[PDB]
């Protein structure tokens, strides 16, 4: 019932409370049906899942290595011979539009080629912010001048925190008829944090903005009154 | 021949102390861990860890044997009951002194033996999906301070044979040459406190062997006395109801 | 070449093995890391820190209200003021709090709590309250004296404002202890000052206080974001 | 016909008595037929095989780190190159209830992918347990309050030998067809035991539960004569 | 990168191998190994504790009765009391003892084992027993005599109620000793004390057994549990 | 992990390479070498 021992103050440290490398993302690599495209486009978004969202604002500014892996499969699981290429686009470099696109070809894109028969390929994405540290929670606008406009969007966005894309793409000549599955997982290393805030209590509407609804959801479950237990 | 006297409580018992020392372990206090640290666990003094002399099981020619568990067989009993009824965690050793009261005319030979938590088990007639028939009813895995007759002594009510119980700290009984047995059993379990009332530490088991064996004129039951010393004895977190 | 044998495991992804992998941009000097204010480096110490118990999470109050535990000139005295189970990780009061949200992202944690109040009444206000905490496996107190007769603080809040019950242990694995508040006097006040005032209750965890087995918390949903 | 040298005193050590990993546990992820499951759950269970519990149970406390081998086929033996994912769900978490239900994605879940036609995976789990040790024998009730109760189940169930769960599934969209069979094959190390208890010598009835049959069963063999040999 | 080669043995699973696996929860410390009372590392150890052979193992003798080796008044002496084989591994009174259980768990074992007798009769009861041990390939004596000419005990259990026999080997790999008891004396008694008693043995190993090659016991048969 | 790179001659059998196996049974302490006459080593010795 009770445990009159201590546990371990290391399993409460950040670096083990973000460690454990999760699903960010589920991109499809469609090349069939009524989409013949051969390759996506994956925006590295550490806020994908609102789970992994509110871990991380947990902390104001964070830095961190981010270690991605790579699993992709058919639609029935199997994995066969298919040669694909991972191609990691730095922020700032130009994304593909096209199965056959000139940007697959740029060599100061990283790439990563590996069969789907193969063992998850893994990378390791360093600190990529202009900054000192990502930010979760950027009060400001990243324009220059007044700030008046109707819709005030780009209120809150940091600019900073732009990590990348992975474009995926089978290196076939033709649509394969195949729709690739590829689970990205990322695996923050290194992490240090700064600020520490208040657990998100409201349920998330959109991403990038804090937007919570109208109808205000209370922090704690009701009692039948203040003296019951 | 002496007169151990502990507390108010004193007890007529012979010398030599021939007692088993269960795994070869002194019951100790449990050095202070985190939890402990902040509230002392209480420690009684002889006011608690005194001695228990239980009501007198009749040894009869058809007796199959008793058991008692024993942070069970106390609950119910004087201010060791008091302290476990009314304490959150609970842990203690125990000195156990088993006495039979024969003549020299009587025969027989009991098993006394310290089993570690003796889980009881049901025996069923036939598997019926969980039944009331598959396991024992609380009278029997708690038998209180009365202690419970064995219904199949050969498989100690738990499927496991008797003649291999000799495995636990044990002593014979064999009324020929001795009628007391002293095993001090320290505190045995997975977690330095736990429940009193909830956990069984160990059972007690009182079991003949050789059965007993009179002829005409000689008394009929052979006396058993059980006779409890809680050795530090810990509570924690009292309650008051 | 040198004689190998792949084992068991080989081609395996774990998902949290930490392995080490090639860096697709090597050269890369990341942006040189500059001192910022308010580094924390382990959530035991955002568990420390004091966050306000939402004790009034009754139904029909809404907003601020929930975190006030009113407190009001009593027709009756020993009265049972507000009352509540110690115990971050589950539903209740401690929602509100860091330790319980913490909480919320492990499976299990042991150590002492402490719990603020403060009085919020007019400086011209005087009584006092009874804080008691009954241990675990207790129910709470029916009456002001059974709750007297444990473990209490005889808090005059016309003395101090504020007053700290250190919660000895909780230990709450995959019962608990209860703080219960009695009117030990009247709401004691002069005239032309309000008799009714509140009282923050306030959470925290102490520095023996211990988290495992990091779990995703339950307490946000993944809908259509 | 007499050996007169002496053995190894080695070979009787507990840690060797307990060592050589068993089958613990047949789980077949069932994806075909009239059960399009796609996914298993296996609580994880020393005690799933008679001889296993009889040689377990000769101790009243065990602790031990058990490293976990999953054996996966077809049912016609084959191993394609069908993903698999083995997650380990600890003690207190949610198992998942369905093929791509939310729970194959919590991070905290450690979660294995390996392919059939992949060497079989290997995990160690350590000791998991609440208690300084495993207890095979809990004479008591893990309730709190009066056990009157008719049918007197929930006696002697200790709580803290939950080692939790190993949800395996293919990594497949929808059902597969085939059926695959997974053979976990548990390995005791470091095991320390406590409380030598006397081998059970009556038949198991049910799992959990030291209940045997009325009809007593003898130790030994019958002899004509307690005189012949 | 480093030159390597695969040699016969990669990717098989030997269920044997003392490999080592990556941790599934690397970091998780596990609860803290305090001292438990009682641990036992050797299954000799066990041997080594005295434990009742089940040498009444007769057809319908039940229950604890089968562990007693009844003795009586006799009417004729030299008779043979019980006997029973050295054999711990096998089936019959040995199977009731921890060594005898133990030993089926292993396919060789060999060293010394020792037989304690215990007599349960009253304290006025008298009387001599013939222990006697004879060696493996050779039949169970016929005769007292025959009996007394080898290894043997007069065991007054008069004088004393326990009586230890050393057998000196056994060693049953993948014949055997017997011991046998010989009522030396009639079963000498007072007036109102009883004719008929009891004796106890029982069976243990010594510090030379040892066991070897573990293998999965018999005793046991999985079936619907 | 470690750079490696598979060489000709993996997963090959030769029948004589003087490799390294398992032992089946770990542990297992086989029967101590106690002195028998008349051990010889070499066919040589034979031959003369």
């Amino acid at each position: 019932r009770c445990v009159m021992n201590r546990n371990g103050v290391n399993e409460a440290s950040v670096e083990h409370f973000y460690s454990r490398a999760g699903l960010v993302g589920v991109v499809e690599v469609k090349d069939s049906g009524t989409s013949l495209d051969g390759y996506t486009v994956w925006p590295i978004d550490v806020m994908g899942f609102v789970q992994q969202r509110r871990k991380l604002e947990l902390s104001t500014y964070m830095r961190f290595d981010a270690e991605f892996t790579f699993v992709s499969n058919l639609n029935n699981s199997t994995t066969p011979g298919m040669l694909l290429q991972y191609m990691y686009v730095p922020p700032g470099a130009p994304k593909p539009d096209s199965r056959k696109s000139y940007q697959w070809q740029t060599a100061t894109n990283p790439s990563v080629f590996a069969k789907l028969s193969d063992p998850p390929p893994q990378v390791s994405v360093p600190f990529m912010s202009p900054a000192t540290a990502y930010q979760w929670f950027y009060d400001g606008y990243p324009t220059f001048g007044e700030h008046k406009q109707a819709t005030n969007l780009q209120y809150g966005q940091c600019p900073n925190n732009m990590m990348g894309h992975f474009a995926i793409r089978t290196v076939s000549e033709s649509t394969t008829g195949k729709n690739i599955h590829v689970r990205v997982y990322m695996r923050i290393k290194h992490v240090r944090a700064w600020v520490p805030r208040p657990l998100r209590s409201q349920a998330y509407m959109v991403k990038n903005y804090p937007t919570y609804s109208q109808t205000i959801t209370n922090t704690a479950t009701d009692r039948a009154s203040i003296t019951t237990t | 021949v002496a007169q151990l006297t502990v507390g108010n409580s004193t007890i007529t018992t012979q010398e030599a102390a021939n007692i088993v020392l269960s795994y070869g372990e002194w019951p100790e206090y449990c050095p202070s861990t985190d939890a402990t640290a902040v509230d002392k666990p209480t420690r009684p003094d002889v006011s608690v860890n005194r001695f228990y002399t239980l009501s007198t099981k009749s040894w009869k020619t058809e007796s199959t044997g008793w058991y008692w568990k024993f942070p069970d067989v106390l609950n119910d009993t004087g201010v060791f009951g008091q302290n476990a009824q009314f304490h959150y965690l609970y842990r203690s050793g125990f000195c156990m002194h088993v006495q039979c009261n024969a003549s020299k005319f009587h025969q027989g030979a009991l098993l006394v033996a310290a089993i570690p938590e003796f889980v009881i088990a049901a025996s069923s007639p036939a598997t019926k999906p969980n039944s009331q028939g598959l396991y024992p009813d609380f009278a029997h895995t708690n038998p209180g301070k009365d202690g419970q007759e064995f219904r199949d002594p050969y498989v100690l009510d738990a499927g496991i044979p008797l003649s291999q119980a000799l495995i636990f700290p044990h002593q014979w009984i064999n009324l020929r040459t001795n009628n007391c047995a002293t095993i001090i059993m320290p505190y045995i379990n997975a977690l330095p406190f736990d429940s009193a009332l909830n956990h069984s530490n160990f059972g007690l088991v009182v079991i003949p062997i050789s059965p007993l064996k009179y002829c005409n004129g000689a008394t009929t039951e052979v006396p058993i006395t059980l006779t409890i010393a809680p050795l530090n004895s810990e509570f924690s977190g009292l309650r008051q109801a | 070449g040198f004689p190998t044998e792949l084992k068991p495991g080989t081609n395996q992804f774990l998902t949290t093995d930490d392995g080490t992998s090639p860096p697709i941009l090597p050269g890369f000097e990341p942006t040189p890391l500059i001192h910022i204010p308010g580094e924390f480096t382990s959530l035991l110490d955002l568990c420390q820190v004091e966050t306000i118990l939402e004790v009034n999470n009754t139904t029909g109050t809404t907003g601020v209200s929930r975190l006030l535990i009113p407190v009001r000139a009593q027709n009756n005295v020993d009265q049972l003021c507000a009352s509540f189970q110690v115990d971050p990780g589950r539903n209740g009061p401690w929602q509100s709090t860091m330790v319980g949200q913490i909480c919320r992202y492990y499976t299990q944690w042991s150590g002492s709590l402490k719990v603020t109040f403060m009085f919020t009444g007019s400086f011209m206000a005087t009584g006092k309250m009874l804080i008691a905490y009954t241990p675990p496996g207790s129910a709470q107190p029916t009456t002001r004296e059974a709750a007297m007769l444990g473990t209490h603080i005889v808090w005059d809040f016309g003395l101090q404002s504020s007053v700290t019950l250190v919660i000895p242990w909780i230990s709450n694995t995959h019962a608990t202890g209860i703080v219960t508040i009695w009117y030990q006097t009247n709401f004691v006040v002069p005239p032309d000052t309000p008799t009714e005032a509140n009282i923050i209750a306030l959470g925290a965890a102490q520095k023996n206080f211990t988290l495992k087995l990091c779990k995703d918390t339950d307490e946000i949903q993944q809908t259509a974001e």
